[PDB]
C-alpha cells in the first residue's frame, strides 16, 4: 500500500517542534518522569511570514499528540511520515467569488496532501460536514489568558462585550475559535473587535500577552492552562465558557476510522490518556 | 414509514424524568413527550400492557430538537430488560441491547460511550461529558481512583468502605482495570444511586464511585452541600453520553451534525442551565 501522510501543527504541549541536530537526528531528551522522549522527524517550512515562499526542512516533533500517533500506529500497525501544515493554520472554510475553500490542516486532508490530522484539532459542525472525527482524545474548552494582575471576570466582562481600542483581545486566525465567534450573532460585537487583531499562531499571541501588546487571548484551555502553569506572569480567567474536544481527523472514506476511534476509547479507559496528561500537560503548577 | 422511528430511553433524572399521564385527559402537557412502559400483569405469564407515561428532561429536550432538525417522528419507550447496557453471556441487555437486536432505531438517554459498546452499536458525538468520579463527604482525603485506599484496601485498619452501582460502564471499567479493588468493592454494591447517597450521608459508606455527570448533578442538589466529588470534580476515563444507533445507521451523519450545531450555537449550554445546574 502506502505510508500514511500525517499532518500536524506546532502547538505546545501537544506538538513541540525543534531543529534537528547537525547530523539530521533529534537530540535525546527525557520527560519530567525520566522516560526517553519519543521524537519523530517532521518536515515543514522554517519561514512562516505571511505571503512569502515556504522552504521546507526536516525538523523534530514530539509531545502529547506525537505519543498518541505512535500509539495508534503500533496498535493498528501502520507506517507514517509526519509533516507540518504548510500554511501554519488549523483550518477554516472561507469565501473566495461564490466558491469556498478550506485552508490549514483541513485543506491538506481534503486535498490528499495528508491522510490523517494528528493535532489538537477541535471537533465542530463546520469541519464534521467534510471530514470524519474520532471520538475526542481530549475534552476541554475555551478560556481567556491575560497578564497577571489584569482584572477581567471572563467572557461577559464589559471590556470584552463593550469593547474599545484601550483593551485589545484576539484569537488565532483561521482557527476553530475564529469560526466560533464568527458563527454566533450574539458574539458579533466581539468578533468585529478580534478581527482587527487576530494572530497568525497561538505562540505569537501568548508572547504578545507577555509583552503587554495583547491584553487578552481567547484560546483552547488545554493550551492556555499549560502556559499559565509554566509562565507565572500569565493567568487564565473565567474558567471554561464553552466546551469542546480534540479529535483525530480523517477523510470520510478512510479505512482506519473505526479502529482509530476504538483505540481512543480504549486509551481513555485503560489510563493511557491520563499517562499522557501526566507526562505533557499537568506537571508544573506555579 | 421509514421516517417514524422506534426510540428507547431509560429513567435517570435529570436526563430522563418519567411522570404519570393525567388520567384525564390522558395527554402529555407542558415540556413532556409521550413515552410507554411495558408493565407485566404477573410473574407467571408473559402478558403485559404498555402503560402510557410522559417523559421530560435534558435528553428529552435533545430528542425534541433532533426530531425537528433531522426531520423524524418517533415512538418513545422505556427499557425494561436491564438498564444502560451490560453484556451477559455474550448477549447485550439494556438500552444497548434494544438497539443491537433492532427493537429500537436509536437509544436516547444517559448512555455512556465506551469501547465495548462501540463494538456493537454506533454512537453519535458525545453531547454530555462524563467519566468516572468519586463522591465523598466534604473533606475526605482521597486522591482519586488510584488512591491506595481504593487499590489496596486492606492495607488500612479499618479499611475504606466504598462501592458502586453494579452492571454499568463504571463497574465494567473497575473490573477490567483494578481486579483487587473490584473484588473487594462488591460487598458494598448499591442497588441504585438513591441508596448510595443515603449510605454516604449516614456513614455506612466512605465513598461512592460512579458516573461523573450523575454525581455532579447530585452534588449540586445535596441538602447542606455536604457531598462532593473529589478533585474539584476530577474525572477518570473521560468520555460522554452519546446517542446509540444501529451499526451502519443512515441517521448517524445528520444526528452528529445536528448535535454539533446545537453545541456550537449555544443551545446545549441553555439545556445545561435548565436541567443540570444546582445550588451548590
Ligand atoms: O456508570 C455506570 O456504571 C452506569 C451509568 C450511569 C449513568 C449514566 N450512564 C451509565 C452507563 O452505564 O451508561
Amino acid at each position: 500500500s502506502t505510508r500514511l501522510k500525517i499532518v500536524t501543527i506546532h502547538q505546545e504541549p501537544f506538538v513541540y517542534v525543534k531543529p534537528t541536530m547537525s547530523d539530521g537526528t533529534c537530540k535525546e531528551e527525557f520527560t519530567v518522569n525520566g522516560d526517553p522522549v519519543k521524537k519523530v522527524i517532521c518536515t515543514g517550512p522554517n519561514d512562516t511570514s505571511p505571503g512569502s515562499p515556504r522552504h521546507t526542512v526536516p525538523q523534530c516533533c514530539y509531545g502529547f499528540c506525537i505519543d498518541l500517533l505512535i500509539k495508534l500506529a503500533r496498535t493498528m500497525n501502520f507506517t507514517y511520515e509526519v509533516h507540518l501544515v504548510a500554511d501554519g493554520k488549523f483550518g477554516t472554510q472561507e469565501r473566495v467569488s461564490n466558491k469556498k475553500e478550506w485552508n490549514g490542516m483541513m485543506g491538506e486532508l481534503l486535498s490528499g496532501q495528508a491522510d490523517m490530522i494528528v493535532a489538537p484539532l477541535t471537533i465542530n459542525n463546520e469541519r464534521a460536514q467534510y471530514i470524519e472525527f474520532s471520538k475526542p482524545f481530549k475534552y476541554q474548552g475555551l478560556t481567556i489568558l491575560v497578564k497577571k494582575g489584569t482584572r477581567i471576570t471572563g467572557i461577559n466582562d464589559p471590556r470584552l462585550r463593550n469593547p474599545s481600542d484601550k483593551f485589545i483581545y484576539a484569537t488565532v486566525k483561521q482557527s476553530s475559535v475564529d469560526i466560533y465567534f464568527r458563527r454566533q450573532v450574539e458574539l458579533s460585537t466581539m468578533y468585529r473587535h478580534m478581527e482587527k487583531h487576530n494572530y497568525e499562531s497561538a505562540a505569537e499571541a501568548i508572547q504578545a500577552v507577555r509583552d503587554n501588546k495583547l491584553h487578552a487571548f481567547i484560546w483552547d484551555s488545554a493550551v492556555l492552562e499549560f502556559e499559565a502553569s509554566q509562565k507565572c506572569d500569565l493567568v487564565t480567567t473565567g474558567e471554561l465558557f464553552f466546551r469542546s474536544g480534540f479529535g483525530i481527523g480523517m477523510r470520510k472514506d478512510s479505512p482506519w476510522k473505526q479502529n482509530v476511534s476504538l483505540s481512543i476509547l480504549k486509551s481513555h479507559e485503560n489510563g493511557f490518556m491520563e499517562d499522557l496528561d501526566k507526562t505533557w500537560v499537568r506537571y508544573q503548577e506555579c | 414509514d421509514d421516517n417514524h422511528l422506534s426510540i428507547v430511553t431509560l429513567e435517570e433524572a435529570p436526563f430522563v424524568i418519567v411522570e404519570d399521564i393525567d388520567p384525564l385527559t390522558e395527554t402529555c402537557v407542558r415540556n413532556t413527550v409521550p413515552c410507554r412502559k411495558f408493565v407485566k400483569i404477573n410473574n407467571s405469564t408473559n402478558e403485559g400492557m404498555n402503560v402510557k407515561k410522559c417523559c421530560k428532561g435534558f435528553c428529552i429536550d435533545i430528542l425534541k430538537k433532533l426530531s425537528r432538525t433531522v426531520k423524524f417522528t418517533y415512538d418513545l419507550y422505556l427499557v425494561t430488560n436491564g438498564k444502560h447496557g451490560k453484556k451477559v453471556n455474550n448477549v447485550w441487555n439494556g438500552m444497548i441491547g434494544e438497539v443491537v437486536y433492532q427493537r429500537a432505531v436509536m437509544a436516547v438517554g444517559s448512555l455512556t460511550i465506551n469501547e465495548e459498546r462501540s463494538e456493537v452499536v454506533d454512537f453519535s458525538v458525545p453531547f454530555v461529558e462524563t467519566g468516572i468520579s468519586v463522591m465523598v463527604s466534604r473533606g475526605t482525603q482521597v486522591t482519586g481512583l488510584s488512591d491506595k485506599k481504593f487499590q489496596r484496601p486492606h492495607d488500612y485498619s479499618p479499611p475504606f468502605r466504598f462501592g458502586t452501582v453494579p452492571n454499568g460502564s463504571t463497574e465494567r471499567n473497575i473490573r477490567n482495570n483494578y481486579p483487587y479493588m473490584h473484588q473487594y468493592m462488591t460487598r458494598f454494591n448499591q442497588r441504585g444511586v438513591e441508596d448510595a447517597l443515603v449510605s454516604l450521608k449516614t456513614g455506612k459508606l466512605d465513598a461512592f464511585i460512579y458516573d461523573a455527570a450523575v454525581l455532579n448533578y447530585k452534588a449540586g442538589r445535596d441538602e447542606g452541600c455536604k457531598l462532593v466529588t473529589i478533585g474539584s470534580g476530577y474525572i477518570f476515563a473521560t468520555t460522554g453520553y452519546g446517542i446509540a444507533l444501529q451499526k451502519g445507521s443512515p441517521w448517524k451523519r445528520q444526528i452528529d451534525l445536528a448535535l454539533l450545531q446545537f453545541v456550537g450555537d449555544g443551545e446545549m449550554e441553555e439545556l445545561e442551565t435548565l436541567w443540570l445546574t444546582g445550588i451548590c
